[PDB]
């Protein structure tokens, strides 16, 4: 059934238990951004450190 | 500090873009000025490098840690600099280096054993050592019985409680003088023996004497001078194997 | 490592049935028939009992 | 006197040969775990075939 | 809430930049230097 | 195909389920500090400043 409206849906849904795992790539580790950072002191070009 | 409305009184920092910031404006005096962190060609101590190969050779030989070490390196270097004492032999202001800096590291290693690891004499060692203490112009410390009390007992494998009691027997004599003009090496291996034949894991005086280089005759007369006191000068918390009265005589 | 306290895709209560279900294995019940003596009727709620691994009862060996 | 050589874990030479789990996990030990690795200033290396 | 653009005053949008002035770096919607004719970068995270 | 969230290789998933202790997880990390003494009087302390 659908779940908005409740109505049944038309075809049927092939539906079943499997086995997941979760990977170790994370959207918390690779998110960053700069604007207007520490910059170097030799060449003078945008650093991170 | 300066800006140009006010000679400024406070500049922050900051680790974001990385600049000089002032709070009475808010002015960015500084921009991004800051960083964000915050051999055969060799002649110049062609012995002196290769005295820390030898240092590190002779040091860890016996398998003294490597601070110890490093404060060696760092102390034969001001030797070498004030260069007073240059005109002498390398091996043994390495040795005496490293003598102190046992001492140094409160764990002094005795001459015997440094003489073990090196070709010098004790005299020499002892007559360079007086020397760097008048070169670099620094004190010293006395030494215990009981920073030798672990490995002499652990070369001989004996357990803590002998051990600990050996300590305060030792500590007890030396509190009450009972051995006047003594080494402290000589009449701990007295004590350590007197433990030893006070529990189970006896030995004889001449392995111990083995163990601490020291003559088995005078083992055999500190003995005499701490034995009239054996059964008072063991710890209150011991368990005897052999009575005070059955402790041997030498 | 422990029982979950609840089912993750119904929410009925499963964390009270891990000592009873082991005390039915116990004596000589088969998995499929524990399962129904306790009530557990739509195979989401069993795959929770069916599965677990108790993982809180090797932790217990290491002196604290 | 010689020198010093490393000790794969588990090995007929290491300290954890031969123990039963009653003793491994008394020196917070996994029983699980297969060995054949050395500990070299900490880390845990093991050698490519 | 990092990244930034520079957006030069005239007297059409004038109150909407001095109330983005008020609320800064704590609200989202808000601004973090106020660069003056002379050059002069001051910072609002330190203005008292 | 339900709303269109799951299109070219992802997947929906119920909150209510996330909220029951599904796929949860912990992280631990690791820091180190040693003090040294690099030169005779260069040395360094653990102390608050
Ligand atoms: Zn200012
Ligand atoms: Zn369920």
């Amino acid at each position: 059934y659908n779940g908005f409206t409740g109505r049944k849906i038309t075809s049927q849904i092939f539906i079943g238990p499997t086995y997941y795992q979760r990977l170790k790539h994370m959207v918390d580790d690779k998110i960053h951004s700069r604007a207007r950072g520490p910059i170097q002191i030799l060449n003078r070009q945008p650093m991170e450190g | 500090v300066t800006c140009p409305n006010h000679p400024d009184a406070i500049l922050v920092e900051d680790y974001r873009a990385g600049d000089m910031i002032c709070p009475e404006c808010g002015l960015v005096v500084g921009d991004r000025v800051i960083d964000v962190g915050s051999r055969t060609m060799s002649s110049s101590d062609r012995a002196m490098m290769n005295a820390f190969k030898e240092i590190t050779t002779m040091a860890d030989r016996i398998n003294l840690p490597r601070n110890i070490v490093d404060r060696t390196n760092n102390l034969f270097k001001q030797v070498y600099e004030q260069k007073s004492l240059k005109g002498r032999a390398n091996d043994a202001i390495a040795s005496a280096c490293l003598y102190i800096a046992c001492r140094q590291e409160g764990v002094p290693r005795t001459f015997k054993e440094i003489c073990a690891v090196s070709r010098i004499s004790k005299k020499e060692i002892g007559r360079c050592f007086k020397l760097i203490l008048k070169a670099l112009e620094t004190s010293v410390d006395l030494i215990t019985t009981g920073d030798f009390m672990s490995r002499f007992c652990s070369n001989l494998c004996l357990p803590k409680q002998v051990q600990m009691a050996a300590t305060h027997i030792a500590r007890k004599a030396v509190e009450l003088d009972l051995v006047p003009g003594r080494s402290p090496i000589s009449v701990a291996a007295a004590a350590i023996y007197m433990a030893s034949q006070a529990s189970a894991e006896k030995r004889t005086q001449k392995e111990i004497g083995d163990i601490a280089g020291v003559a088995d005759v005078t083992i055999r007369q500190s003995y005499r001078l701490i034995y009239p006191r054996a059964p008072d000068l063991f710890p209150t918390d011991f368990k005897f194997d052999t009575p005070v009265d059955k402790l041997p005589q030498l | 490592m422990i029982i979950p306290v609840r089912c993750f895709t119904c929410g009925k209560i499963v964390g009270n049935k891990w000592e009873a279900y082991l005390g039915l294995l116990q004596a000589e019940y088969t998995e499929g028939d524990a399962l129904d003596a306790l009530g557990l009727k739509r195979y989401c709620c069993r795959r929770m009992l069916l599965a677990h691994v108790d993982l809180i009862e090797k932790l217990l060996n290491y002196a604290p | 006197f010689i020198g010093k050589i490393p000790i794969m874990l588990r090995s007929t030479y290491c300290l954890l040969n031969g123990l039963t789990d009653r003793d491994l996990c008394e020196l917070n030990e996994c029983p699980l775990d297969p060995g054949g690795y050395f500990i070299i200033n900490g880390s845990e290396k093991v050698l490519i075939a | 809430a990092n990244m930034t653009f520079a957006e030069i005053v005239t007297p059409f949008n004038i109150d909407r930049l001095q109330e983005l002035v008020r609320r800064g770096n704590s609200q989202y919607p808000g601004a973090k230097y106020i660069i003056r004719d002379n050059g002069d970068r001051i910072d609002l995270r330190f203005h008292p | 195909s339900y709303t269109g969230y799951n299109q070219e290789d992802s997947v929906i998933m119920n909150r209510s389920a996330v909220d029951r202790g599904f796929f949860r997880s912990v992280f631990y990390r690791s820091y180190k500090e040693q003090e040294s003494k690099k030169g005779f009087d260069q040395e360094e302390v653990f102390e608050k400043p």
